[PDB]
């Protein structure tokens, strides 16, 4: 049932999600 | 395979939508007919093709 996997008020966190042409590309 | 749809699909991509569409004012109830067409049929590959 599976195809991939992976493994790797004081605070802000700043989080950007794109996805184009099949690639799916974060950025912190 | 898919006869027609209403919008392209990018490059890459899996879309679950696959129900029908309908081309009158008369209610299909979800079951193809006439004026009711269903975008996915097959082409019965056989060996005589070309
Ligand atoms: C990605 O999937 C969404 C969700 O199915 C698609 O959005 C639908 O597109 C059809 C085509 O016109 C519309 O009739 C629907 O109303 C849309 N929403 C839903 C919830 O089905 C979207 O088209 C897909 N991406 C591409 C490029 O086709």
């Amino acid at each position: 049932n599976c195809t991939f996997e992976y493994v790797s008020f004081k605070n802000l966190r700043e989080f950007v999600f794109k996805n184009i042409d099949g690639y799916f590309k974060i950025y912190s | 395979y898919r006869l027609f749809r209403k919008s392209n699909l990018k490059p890459f991509e899996r879309d679950i939508s696959t129900e029908i569409y309908q081309a009158g004012n008369k209610p299909c109830n979800g079951v193809a007919g006439f004026n009711c067409y269903f975008p996915l049929k097959s082409y019965s590959f056989r060996p005589t093709y070309g």
